[PDB]
């Protein structure tokens, strides 16, 4: 298997 | 904008090396 | 190099050695051109790749 980088999505306000 | 929620785990490397179901270690 | 690069994260690192006799080609082995002699157009001849 294939080590990758993971990104836990959070939702921060943005304008 | 869409197709997304909080807390979905997203893969931001090796994308070229993936296909969909095949089995990977996070990090 | 190709075992310590395999599991990079961007992108592709290939380790080729070269061809035997410069100017033949890129890399040793076998060169095959997927021609389209009708025309069936781009996306007939990726489905072909």
């Amino acid at each position: 298997a294939r080590e990758v980088d993971v990104l836990s999505v959070k939702t921060e306000p943005f304008t | 904008s869409e197709g997304l929620q909080a807390g979905d785990k997203v893969i931001t490397s090796s994308l070229a090396a993936i296909r969909p179901g095949a089995k990977v270690i996070p990090r | 190099v190709n075992q310590h690069f395999a599991n990079l994260d961007d992108g592709a690192i290939m380790a080729v050695p070269p061809p035997p006799v410069e100017g033949l080609g890129n890399s040793g082995g076998f060169a095959l051109r997927l021609q389209d002699r009708a025309g069936l157009g781009r996306d007939a001849l990726l489905a072909a790749r």
